[PDB]
RNA sequence: AAUACGUUCCCGGGCCUUGUACACACCGCCCGUCACACCAUGGGAGUGGGUUGCAAAAGAAGUAGGUAGCUUAACCUUCGGGAGGGCGCUUACCACUUUGUGAUUCAUGACUGGGGUGAAGUCGUAACAAGGUAACCGUAGGGGAACCUGCGGUUGGAUCA
RNA sequence: UUAGCUAGUAGGUGGGGUAACGGCUCACCUAGGCGACGAUCCCUAGCUGGUCUGAGAGGAUGACCAGCCACACUGGAACUGAGACACGGUCCAGACUCCUACGGGAGGCAGCAGUGGGGAAUAUUGCACAAUGGGCGCAAGCCUGAUGCAGCCAUGCCGCGUGUAUGAAGAAGGCCUUCGGGUUGUAAAGUACUUUCAGCGGGGAGGAAGGGAGUAAAGUUAAUACCUUUGCUCAUUGACGUUACCCGCAGAAGAAGCACCGGCUAACUCCGUGCCAGCAGCCGCGGUAAUACGGAGGGUGCAAGCGUUAAUCGGAAUUACUGGGCGUAAAGCGCACGCAGGCGGUUUGUUAAGUCAGAUGUGAAAUCCCCGGGCUCAACCUGGGAACUGCAUCUGAUACUGGCAAGCUUGAGUCUCGUAGAGGGGGGUAGAAUUCCAGGUGUAGCGGUGAAAUGCGUAGAGAUCUGGAGGAAUACCGGUGGCGAAGGCGGCCCCCUGGACGAAGACUGACGCUCAGGUGCGAAAGCGUGGGGAGCAAACAGGAUUAGAUACCCUGGUAGUCCACGCCGUAAACGAUGUCGACUUGGAGGUUGUGCCCUUGAGGCGUGGCUUCCGGAGCUAACGCGUUAAGUCGACCGCCUGGGGAGUACGGCCGCAAGGUUAAAACUCAAAUGAAUUGACGGGGGCCCGCACAAGCGGUGGAGCAUGUGGUUUAAUUCGAUGCAA
RNA sequence: GGGAGAAGGCACGCUGAUAUGUAGGUGAGGUCCCUCGCGGAUGGAGCUGAAAUCAGUCGAAGAUACCAGCUGGCUGCAACUGUUUAUUAAAAACACAGCACUGUGCAAACACGAAAGUGGACGUAUACGGUGUGACGCCUGCCCGGUGCCGGAAGGUUAAU
């Protein structure tokens, strides 16, 4: 049974990057759009566009730099079997700063740098490197 | 495997018993010799080791191994026993320490005299 | 001189593939009763203790209640005593101790079952090759021993139409 | 492998009691309370700041000190006292010890010392209230085995010394040697220069602030009396204390040992033995060349310390939350359903419980860390800061999770129509075939094995034909074909029924996945009852091979295999791969639907369900998996932590029994393992060669003769060769 | 199901309050009623009347007389309840349900009867008779040399006639 749409999205994008897919279409959601916005604001994906009235679908387009995939590892940290919540001063640091850790906070779904600048924590979602 | 299983069943340890039970976590124990004799090692090497079945003070009776050459100890002799077993002898788990109350040291010893209780030569 | 149809076969050798629990490399490895020594264990008619449960008996001192007696410094008195107090007795709680029957644990116990390590021991070769009956799994029976047989399943089996 | 416990027990009314609330207690009434979020019971254990180890998370632990509790020979009790059910207070019972005139009494060092036993081990029956405090006293003043200090122990940490600069005749001796050499080695001897520490003799702080006696001033009253306070002057005070420290004396004196040297790990050569003596944490050494045993020489490490032992942490990612695996090494319940539980598609609004931000209190002191200071440095002490990762409250943030109310269909379930199927249960029917019964024809064999015999035969066997009796399964179809959760299911027909898929259509609206306990199904073998029994076949009888053969082989043969109802719940219950969701290149098929094309052939183009083979990326130790992943994830359950002992015993449950289930401990071992590689072997296969066989020829073994070998005899029959290769 | 009344324990007299006699049973007179008398809905005047708490009291003793289980453990036999030698043996002796074998197709076997006839049985192989063992759990292992029983009449002997 589908019990983690975010994990499904991460699996789909990782498989698309592995198999050299131009774009990966999938059912979308508000949290999926929020995560795709963060992924596009960091250059990890080309772009995305929601298509559909009753059943919206995200159509994320992958980015390939010199053949090799731009995103190296996308790992779901907080899974729906073990919730992980970290304070402002306890946020992780992927690849000592070269990677990002998406965090959903009170102000929205921002990144590590944005959360640290704003001065508030949140609960992590996944590491992108 | 999973946290949901581990909260129900905590990860138990793998505690193993000590190899020196008769000492009862004690560096030394005083005993009285009961059966001093000689035994033979197992298959890989043949020799004639010197062993002694000694009754410890607490009540345990064990088999030690006399180190070096020359031991005046006999039945009804007070000896001191420390840990450490002999690999090539089955059953022994302890060593009689020389220089004890009655265990005399090895004669004409020049090297490692402290391990056999030998006075420093003049 | 004779004979050589052909590799069907004995012997020795050369190449490929297959299986191997062998690598001083099959004159390999290796299994279990049986005897002897030692060690640690279960059963064991019973034996001696520790702890403790249940149902009771038990009433030293000490607390609270009761007063057929014994007496009385503070208060009152109408001057006789009164109120109150103490002693004694009794009732209620309780300790030591005692009786009956259980539970747990420790040591011991004739004898007995299984297990482990052993030194050129006795008996046979079940598994590892198609191990020469192909083994293994569950089960029932049988036998000194490894094991054998029947039933159901697997190839974690070698050759070939 | 401790599952039910609790009847003052849960609550209520009233009374009593405590300083205070309260079944704390009493009388009555209600039958409740705890418990798989571990009740009850057993063993062990003082708790915390802290300490060790660990980068961290964690593990171990409660030495000193500090905060709390309990205890004072054992047990019970009460009184005084604000404060006790009281270490040096009281009463009683029990043991111990002691005095006695025998009537009767005295005591509790788990205080400081110290004594006797235990142990491997734990200190002197030392000085002082001079200071910091306590108790009493207005004060002076007294007590203080707390405290301040002295003594012993290298028990731990820190510092210093045991001389330094010269010093090649490379002195002498020792070590080995290739006898030329090098090693000890600037090491030593000798010269020069210092005296830290130990000793002697002098000087000499600080821990001392306080107190008493007078005097000037202030507060007081009637008072200059008496008191308190503020300054002043002389008395004064130290157990440590021959104090710390400084200075002069002289002399290099009085001051270094232990462990190791084959690899792990830094260090090699001889001598003595010869699997004996002996070493060892592992690998292992010694059988005459031991760098491994003992000694010597030399070298390495540490140092007033050096090694062994006992415990803890690390390495051990070897209980893995950080940080593992389950196809083959250990690890998927045999399968399915499902309670509690775990998780959960998508949108809005609301709440803000988790989560996120800020503030407050607290998180003792002590300890760690950072910046400074004092001890001549350090150990040690100390000031500030940080930290104490936690908790409670308040004020906000609303993305996520959670609660609430509305929606949606993509998840899921249902209708309407067809399709295939050894899906299951029950009842009938038809042949092949085997075995017996009866009859006919028919004569000397039948059966069996590598070969034989047991066995059936002249009482007519086997064979043939006819009729009859009874049991099981249904040759070809028949396939890496189908169905079913698994086990499993194969003639045909009927009756009832479960499940799966597809064409198009609408709603139900998260109703969804997994599952500890629990229930159900569950190959064969096995047991009970009542039947059946043709063939096959455990046990068993006979024959046979073999040294033996309680087996393989042959001839018979009981349970069983069969039916109905019952019992166990075991398998290599295997795809050794637990259920579901989606994502991630292809080829060749198999089965079964469905849409459209000129369906001239099993013509083509798409789309579904199941399944087989090959294989790319990816994964794996490799074999191998590879869209039906063993590729990357998500939700859940179960299991694994070295091989034996052992899935064994005990214990609880189930079972008529066999047995099943839950499941250890002591002891031993240095391995036990799986995928693959190179050899070797196979009573495995394929191919090939050689006088190796097959077709010859001649000889050897038969009887003397010439030789060598073995044994015999002797003083020697000298020694060596001892399969083919003597 | 049992052992089990396991074993072992506390109260039992009398008086008073509860209640000058409770609960419970029986249960009249007063009021509607009828499909009207031997009737129903309320009604408790009564007599009867346990069982316990609280307090007191007397004796050494309150199931105070008569009546009225001794208990537990280890074992052999028999399953048990019964029956058996009237009149020395009551038991381990017989029976027993259960189990096995055998014969019995009805005009059945068998037994009493020279026979009729009857019982079996006015039953019909799940019935009857006989023989063995004797509830129930694990089983009944090998042997037909001999004597009985059954199946066969190939061969030998064989009465009466
Ligand atoms: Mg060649
Ligand atoms: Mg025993
Ligand atoms: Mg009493
Ligand atoms: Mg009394
Ligand atoms: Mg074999
Ligand atoms: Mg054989
Ligand atoms: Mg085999
Ligand atoms: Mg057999
Ligand atoms: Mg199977
Ligand atoms: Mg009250
Ligand atoms: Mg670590
Ligand atoms: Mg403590
Ligand atoms: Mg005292
Ligand atoms: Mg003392
Ligand atoms: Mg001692
Ligand atoms: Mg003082
Ligand atoms: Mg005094
Ligand atoms: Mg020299
Ligand atoms: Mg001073
Ligand atoms: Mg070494
Ligand atoms: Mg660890
Ligand atoms: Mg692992
Ligand atoms: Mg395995
Ligand atoms: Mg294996
Ligand atoms: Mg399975
Ligand atoms: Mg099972
Ligand atoms: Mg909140
Ligand atoms: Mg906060
Ligand atoms: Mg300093
Ligand atoms: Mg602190
Ligand atoms: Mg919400
Ligand atoms: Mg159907
Ligand atoms: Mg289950
Ligand atoms: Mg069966
Ligand atoms: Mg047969
Ligand atoms: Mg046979
Ligand atoms: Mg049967
Ligand atoms: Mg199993
Ligand atoms: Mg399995
Ligand atoms: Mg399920
Ligand atoms: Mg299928
Ligand atoms: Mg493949
Ligand atoms: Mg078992
Ligand atoms: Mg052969
Ligand atoms: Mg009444
Ligand atoms: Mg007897
Ligand atoms: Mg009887
Ligand atoms: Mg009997
Ligand atoms: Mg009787
Ligand atoms: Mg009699
Ligand atoms: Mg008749
Ligand atoms: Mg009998
Ligand atoms: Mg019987
Ligand atoms: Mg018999
Ligand atoms: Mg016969
Ligand atoms: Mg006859």
């Amino acid at each position: 049974s589908m019990q983690d749409p975010i994990a499904d999205m991460l699996t789909r994008i990782r498989n698309g990057q592995a198999a050299n897919k131009a774009a990966v279409t999938m059912p979308s959601s508000k949290l999926k759009v929020a995560i795709a916005n963060v992924l596009k604001e960091e250059g990890f994906i080309e772009d995305f566009k929601v298509e559909g009235d009753t059943k919206p679908e995200l159509e994320l387009t992958l980015k390939y730099f010199q053949g090799k995939a731009v995103v190296e590892s996308i790992q779901r940290v907080s899974r729906p079997g073990l919730r992980i919540y970290k304070r402002k001063d306890e946020l992780p640091k992927v690849m000592a700063g070269l990677g990002i850790a998406v965090v959903s906070t009170s102000k929205g779904v921002m990144t590590d740098r944005a959360a640290r600048q704003a001065g508030l924590g949140g609960e992590i979602i996944c590491y992108v490197a | 495997a999973t946290v949901n299983q581990l909260v129900r069943k905590p990860r138990a340890r793998k505690v193993a018993k000590s190899n020196v039970p008769a000492l009862e976590a004690c560096p030394q124990k005083r005993g009285v010799c009961t059966r001093v004799y000689t035994t033979t090692p197992k298959k890989p090497n043949s020799a004639l080791r010197k062993v002694c079945r000694v009754r410890l003070t607490n009540g345990f009776e064990v088999t030690s191994y006399i180190g070096g050459e020359g031991h005046n100890l006999q039945e009804h002799s007070v000896i001191l026993i420390r840990g450490g077993r002999v690999k090539d002898l089955p059953g022994v788990r302890y060593h009689t320490v020389r220089g004890a109350l009655d265990c005399s040291g090895v004669k004409d010893r020049k090297q490692a005299r402290s391990k056999y209780g030998v006075k420093r030569p003049k």
